[PDB]
């Protein structure tokens, strides 16, 4: 379902256009609990729920709110697998080069 | 679908033992890995018609 | 294709009726359902809703009622607005914007899959109405069912189950004595209100040693899991989210924890739960002079959560006024003056023979019919009363009303819940040994000039100070003298554990430093092995201590406990018991002794305690022994019956010397026992112990319940659905079945499972016996996750299934038809006890003629088969338009039927609200402390409850095709 | 992620560990047509055991797929007659090791 | 934990443990076959998961009678074998077991 292939430099809003929601934050997990710290590097909302069809807040449960952005956590309600592909985009304070365009030799 | 492709794998695993004889029509997902990686950078590497 | 004013189904959750599309974003869509009234923010990926189609010459109702007759639909934007023909006034061109449309759906019926050449399999609609048939029994089974928990049934814990667990916004007073099982009880009352729904959000504040033991057995048992928030969790939540706690739902927390700043307990109390667990309320200090922090932080958490469950293994130690003051949070209206519960009690006193009598189906005298409409205060009695008396066509029913409203008006005998063990069954034996030793002179030359300035602490502190005479002996010897080596005690207890070195043994002291001193002893002398319980262990201390104790193979032989070690871990297992130093007050030694005394003892507790010769040790010994003999029985009344001798008792015991008239006074205080003990055994109480147990007609309820979680459908059921999810299943052999993942895993992974597989067994009991696997059952989650997924899997329900009967004619059509009868409102307000989404099996010939109720689905189910796929389905719909006039008349047929099922619940919801709100009333009358605007409020909210279940509908979900061939 | 030999353009070239896949020494085969190649029995029961269950279960033999399992690690009889069923026209692919030519 | 070598295993028939020996060690002269253990080894189940309440479970302690996958070593697929002997070698300070 694919004819040719294009191939060209991203426009930032493009960029922006390839995520659900900027991260802010670096944090990994909570080192008491498994917590993915609000806007962390592996934030819930921007990229999807850590265990399959579950809200961290826990509210909703596994089949019955599918697809649902839980009002508290706003977290989809899909499969983990959903986590593999939603991209982010960290925004940045100032403009900064590119290398590969610098250094293509 | 006997390499890698997991959902292609269980899927054809489905059909044959339901007694289908059919893969499943669509780009591997290793496609879709590459895409992804190639948007980490700032490269638009979009589909056509 | 979403647009702002669309109306959309879901399609799992069929019950929130229609919703209104309110916003929608790039990826995102907020809907509202206005039935239920509630907002969803859904992800425009998935599609996990549908837009339900009402085809040309359908009807619709708008939201204020009125019918009409669509003939044209037009879409703009990607919105669809309707035009039709009214049927109230048969007014064409009348066009409605979807958005105006009813809050609940009833349509979206499945016959298009039919007559567009969709359909499946005849293994697709079986399965899907037993499930809805289980499933919808849940809301109104016998509560849900109650038999998913790791317990051994006894007949007072199921009867507290069934009766707390099906009851909206709970509060009783959980005060069965100590041992008996309080955590099981509430457990299930907290797992029977999840399974249903009616509970989501709970609380849990136990002691801190609790905690543990709370979280562990839930999870092994009820399969349930509550956050522990320690300063650390909380902080995080904090440095997360603006209310830290509610992003969980069900949470542990010390009130230690909790009363540290102000702000924690708002924070707390803003969470809006559902239930409060409080274990050993006995501890909350009221005071109408000077309530606690505790209390009053307490206090605002029952004032903030609808739901309560006060665990108390002392509700009496504090006096009277601490059980009439928990009563009050409880129930403030009725337990408003403490001078009138003795009252109620000595009027109760002889009430008993009222209603025994009555249960035994003789006539009353109108003489005592006047004393029981004096009892309650109503004036509605005389319609019950007749037509109970005479033992109407209802009596089997209205006697069980009248003794409920009696138990209302009694004090609902629900606020207060108690357990003996005389006549309860099951109380293995509690032996009392003693032991008298020779007092060694060193404490009593340390006694003789103990007391210089002494006299400052009171009696009560003199008994105190007296309760520790090794550390009396440190403050005149310098402290940490060598007070261990002179003690005949020391020798006993060698020798005593000597006879049990193969045996583990409970021994408890007064404070940390005995402890730390006595295994320092113990180890270094015998090389006696002890686990400590000193406040110095952290909580993880303590439970490494309780676990090597537990370890009855090679385990820690002995068990030293502190004042504060005599907490609610269950040592079953130790059967031995040791009191070092005899403590001073009863109930403190009653909970301690209360330690072992539970289930699961290996054999009855012995107890063995030396004593030093003339001391307060032996008057305490013989008081507690022969006055009110408390030690080997359990009769709870010693709350005012030591405050009656209580300067004396002190008196003596502060001054040894003073002897002369002590038998006199042990004999009275058990004369005061015994009568006390036979006026509470007559009445005001002893029945309250009966309802806690139902009688034997509760255990026939209970074995009911029990043979019902013996029925094998379930297994059968449930292996077949995992047959079909592909889960390999390879049993043991002692009802143990190991469950794993497969090659053929219809998801790449479930919720419920790992790659290490995990073992079940269906039994109750093998379960008892092994706690590794799970109990399987209706309320296990898996089976719940496998339900809901049957369940939102919307493909199948249409079948192609061939009849065998030779003798019947060829190409006969039978089509089976499971609608659901469903009704649309909140959470909050609990439709579930009352009408939950409801199968209707229909049977139906070509003429449209039921055959449902004559023939049940099981034994037709054995005829069908499957036959031939598509070809088919062509062959058999050659004449599928039939179909169409078929619902003309299954409609014509059912709907009426549908009538019959809507008129029940109006019933249920009406008596109980009746009644609740006549005891309101009774009660609010003699006491004017009451805000009437709540009652105007509930009065509104029967209305609407009412009005709202007289409102209902219902809808196909599945139809099956079946031909009889020859 | 874009070079080397984990690059993910040049990884689907290298070489994948193809399934239902198998080996053998080699034996000549007269008697056999032109169109046919003689597959020992040991190494067919454990190419077409997916065939196998689907033609198993269909029938009936043993519904449930783990039962098919069971059964023909079990070398039950009718397994035999199962699988020469499902490899009654089957083709498989014969390939030696260098495959210079496109009949290889 | 350490591995077992326990003839306690989950999720495995009778029929296995028939030939191996008390300590999880087959007989000698044991006509072994497809699939059947030769040594009867386990593992502590995996590692740390699921949730900080299986932190709070490792401080009180799992609930498992088995608490252990199995990894036993069995016959390669498709070679019989009589056994002819099976040395058994013990680092130091660990007490020797039956076999
Ligand atoms: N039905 C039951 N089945 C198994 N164990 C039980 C049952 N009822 C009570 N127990 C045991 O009794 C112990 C005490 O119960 P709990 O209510 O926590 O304290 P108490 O009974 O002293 O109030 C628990 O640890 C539990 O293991
Ligand atoms: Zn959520």
């Amino acid at each position: 379902e694919f004819d040719a292939i294009k191939i060209a430099l991203a426009s930032p809003d493009m960029i922006r256009s390839w995520s659900f929601g900027e991260v802010k934050k670096p944090e990994t997990i909570n080192y008491r609990t498994f917590k993915p710290e609000r806007d962390g590097l592996f934030c819930a909302r921007i990229f999807g729920p850590v265990k399959d069809y579950e809200c961290l807040c826990g509210k909703y449960k596994r089949l019955k709110h599918r697809g649902v952005i839980c009002e508290k956590c706003g977290v989809e309600v899909t499969q983990t697998k959903v986590r593999r592909e939603r991209m982010g985009h960290i925004e940045l304070a100032s403009p900064t080069a590119h290398i590969w365009f610098l250094k293509s030799l | 679908v006997k390499s890698d492709d997991v959902n292609g794998r269980t899927k054809m695993y489905k059909n044959i033992v339901d007694g289908n004889h059919q893969m499943e029509p669509g780009m591997p997902e290793s496609f879709n890995v590459l895409l992804k990686e190639i948007r980490s950078l700032g490269i638009n590497i979009e589909l056509e018609d | 294709p979403f647009t702002l004013g669309q109306r959309w189904i879901s399609d799992t959750e069929s019950e929130l009726g229609l919703g209104t599309v309110v916003a929608v974003d790039a990826r995102t869509v907020t809907l509202l359902f206005p039935s239920t009234g509630e907002n969803r923010l859904y992800a425009r990926s998935d599609s996990p809703v549908t837009r339900v189609m009402f085809n040309p010459g359908d009807t619709i109702t708008s939201h204020d009622g009125w019918q009409m007759q669509v003939e044209e639909v037009k879409e703009e934007n990607g919105l669809l607005t309707y035009i039709g023909t009214r049927l109230d006034t048969e007014e064409s061109g009348v066009a409605l914007r979807e958005v105006f449309l009813d809050s609940k759906l009833v349509f979206s019926k499945p016959q298009d899959r039919l007559f567009a050449g969709q359909i499946d399999r005849m293994d697709r609609f079986a399965l899907r109405y037993r499930a809805r048939k289980y499933s919808s029994e849940q809301f109104r089974m016998p509560a849900s069912g109650l038999r998913g928990q790791r317990t051994s049934l006894i007949p007072h814990q199921l009867n507290i189950a069934h009766d707390v667990g099906r009851r909206h916004a709970p509060r009783v007073l959980l005060a069965d004595e100590v041992g008996l099982g309080k955590t099981i009880e509430a457990g299930m009352i907290l797992h029977q209100q999840l399974l249903s729904g009616a509970a989501e959000r709970v609380l849990i504040i136990v002691p801190e040693t609790l905690q543990h033991q709370w979280l562990v057995e839930m999870l092994r048992r009820f399969n349930l899991r509550f956050a522990l928030f320690d300063d650390e969790r909380y902080a995080e939540a904090q440095h997360d989210a603006y209310n830290p706690f509610d992003t969980e739902q069900l949470v542990i927390c010390s009130l230690d924890f909790a009363r540290r700043s102000k702000q924690r307990l708002e924070h707390l109390c803003e969470a809006e739960w559902d239930l409060l667990v409080v274990d050993e309320a006995h501890h909350l200090v009221w005071s109408e002079d000077a309530p606690s922090r505790e209390y009053q932080a307490i206090e605002q958490l029952a004032e903030h959560v609808p739901g309560v469950l006060l665990l108390t293994a002392t509700p009496e130690q504090l006096g009277m006024e601490s059980h009439f003051a928990r009563l009050r949070l409880l129930d403030p209206n009725r337990f408003h003056d403490f001078a009138q519960f003795v009252e109620e009690q000595k009027n109760y006193r002889p009430v008993a023979d009222a209603v025994a009598m009555l249960l035994a189906g003789n006539k009353l005298s109108n003489d005592e019919l006047n004393m029981l409409g004096e009892m309650i205060g109503e004036q509605d009695i005389e319609p019950l009363l007749q037509a109970a008396n005479s033992d109407s066509e209802d009596a089997q029913s209205a006697r069980q009303e009248l003794v409920s409203m009696l138990m209302d008006r009694h004090g609902a005998s629900r606020v207060l819940f108690r357990n003996t063990r005389n006549g309860v069954k099951g109380a293995p034996k509690r032996e009392l040994h003693t032991i008298k030793l020779p007092l060694p002179t060193q404490y009593q030359t340390a006694i003789k000039v103990s007391g210089i300035m002494g006299a400052r602490k009171s009696a009560e502190d003199r008994a105190r100070d007296m309760l520790y005479p090794e550390r009396i002996y440190q403050e005149f010897e310098g402290d940490n003298a060598t007070w261990w080596n002179f003690d005949p005690r020391v020798e006993w207890l060698m020798g005593y554990l000597t006879s049990h070195r193969s045996q583990k043994v409970l021994v408890i002291c007064a404070k940390a430093a005995t402890a730390l001193q006595l295994e320092q002893v113990l180890r270094e002398r015998e090389g006696i092995r002890a686990a400590v319980f000193h406040e110095g262990m952290s909580i993880i201390e303590r439970d490494r201590a309780a676990a090597w104790f537990a370890e009855e193979d090679t385990g820690a032989q002995v068990l030293l406990c502190s004042e504060i070690g005599s907490e609610g871990r269950n040592f079953q297992f130790a059967s031995h018991m040791v009191m070092f130093d005899l403590p001073f007050n009863p109930d403190l030694l009653e909970q301690r002794i209360g330690a072992l005394d539970r289930i699961g003892q290996a054999h009855d507790i012995q107890i063995h305690v030396p004593y030093l010769e003339k001391t307060a040790q032996s008057v305490l010994v013989r008081w507690y022994h022969e006055g009110l003999d408390a030690f080997e029985h359990t009769c709870p009344t010693g709350a005012t019956i030591y405050d009656s001798v209580y300067n004396d008792l002190i008196n003596y015991l502060a001054s040894p010397d003073q002897t002369e008239g002590f038998d006199d006074l042990i004999k009275n205080c058990r004369e005061q026992h015994e009568a006390l003990k036979a006026q509470l055994e007559q009445g005001a109480d002893r029945l309250l112990e009966i309802h806690s147990n139902g009688g034997e007609k509760a255990q026939a309820l209970a074995e009911s319940i029990e043979e019902q979680d013996d029925d094998t459908a379930l297994i059968a059921f449930a292996m077949n659905l995992f047959d079909a999810i592909g889960i390999n299943q390879d049993d043991r052999g002692d009802n143990m079945i190991v469950l794993t993942p497969s090659d053929h895993m219809l998801v790449p992974d479930f919720p419920g499972l790992s790659e290490d597989g995990i073992t079940i067994t269906f039994d109750r009991e093998v379960a008892l016996a092994r706690e590794d696997a799970q109990f399987i059952t209706w309320e296990h989650p898996l089976i719940r996750n496998g339900l809901d997924l049957i369940l939102s899997g919307d493909t199948g329900s249409s079948t192609i299934s061939l009849l065998k009967n030779k003798a019947l004619p060829v190409g006969t059509l039978l089509v089976e038809l499971i609608y659901v009868v469903e009704a649309q409102a909140p959470k909050q307000l609990q439709l579930n006890r009352f009408l939950p989404p409801t199968p209707v099996r229909m049977l139906l010939d070509k003429n449209g003629n039921n055959l449902a109720a004559q023939v049940e689905f099981e034994t037709f189910n054995r005829q069908l088969n499957a036959v031939n796929r598509h070809t088919g389905s062509k062959l058999v719909n050659a004449v599928q338009q039939d179909v169409h006039a078929i619902l003309q008349l299954g409609e014509a047929q059912i709907e009426k039927s549908a009538r019959a099922l809507i008129d029940a619940a109006r019933n249920e919801a009406d008596e109980k609200l009746s009644a609740e709100l006549s005891r309101l009333e009774a009660l609010r009358a003699v006491n004017p402390n009451i805000r009437d605007d709540e009652l105007t409020a509930i009065e509104s909210n029967r209305q609407q409850v009412m009005e709202s279940l007289d409102q209902a509908g219902w809808r196909l979900d599945a139809l099956r095709l079946i031909v009889v061939t020859h | 992620m874009i070079k080397g030999k984990q690059g993910r353009f040049r990884q689907n070239l290298l070489g994948k560990r193809v399934d239902y896949s198998g080996r053998s020494v080699i034996t000549v085969g007269p008697y056999l047509r032109l169109h046919q190649c003689g597959l020992p029995k040991k190494m067919a029961l454990e190419l077409f055991k997916p065939f196998i269950y689907g033609k198993l279960e269909l029938r009936g033999l043993a519904t449930t797929i783990k039962a098919a399992k069971k059964m023909v690690e079990r070398e039950e009889a009718v397994v035999w007659d199962i699988l020469d069923e499902v490899i009654r026209e089957h083709p498989v692919l014969l390939n030696r090791a260098p495959t210079l030519h496109r009949l290889g | 934990g350490p591995e077992e070598i326990t003839a306690d295993i989950p999720n495995v028939g009778e029929a296995a443990l028939s030939k191996l020996d008390e300590s999880g060690i087959v007989y000698i002269g044991a006509e072994v076959t497809g699939g059947d253990i030769l040594v009867g080894k386990v593992t502590p189940k995996g590692e740390t998961q699921l949730t900080p309440e299986e932190k709070l479970l490792r401080a009180i302690f799992g609930e498992k009678a088995s608490d252990v996958k199995d990894s036993s070593l069995r016959v390669p697929n498709g070679v019989s074998g009589t056994v002819i002997d099976v040395q058994v070698f013990t680092r130091d300070g660990v007490e020797k077991d039956k076999r």
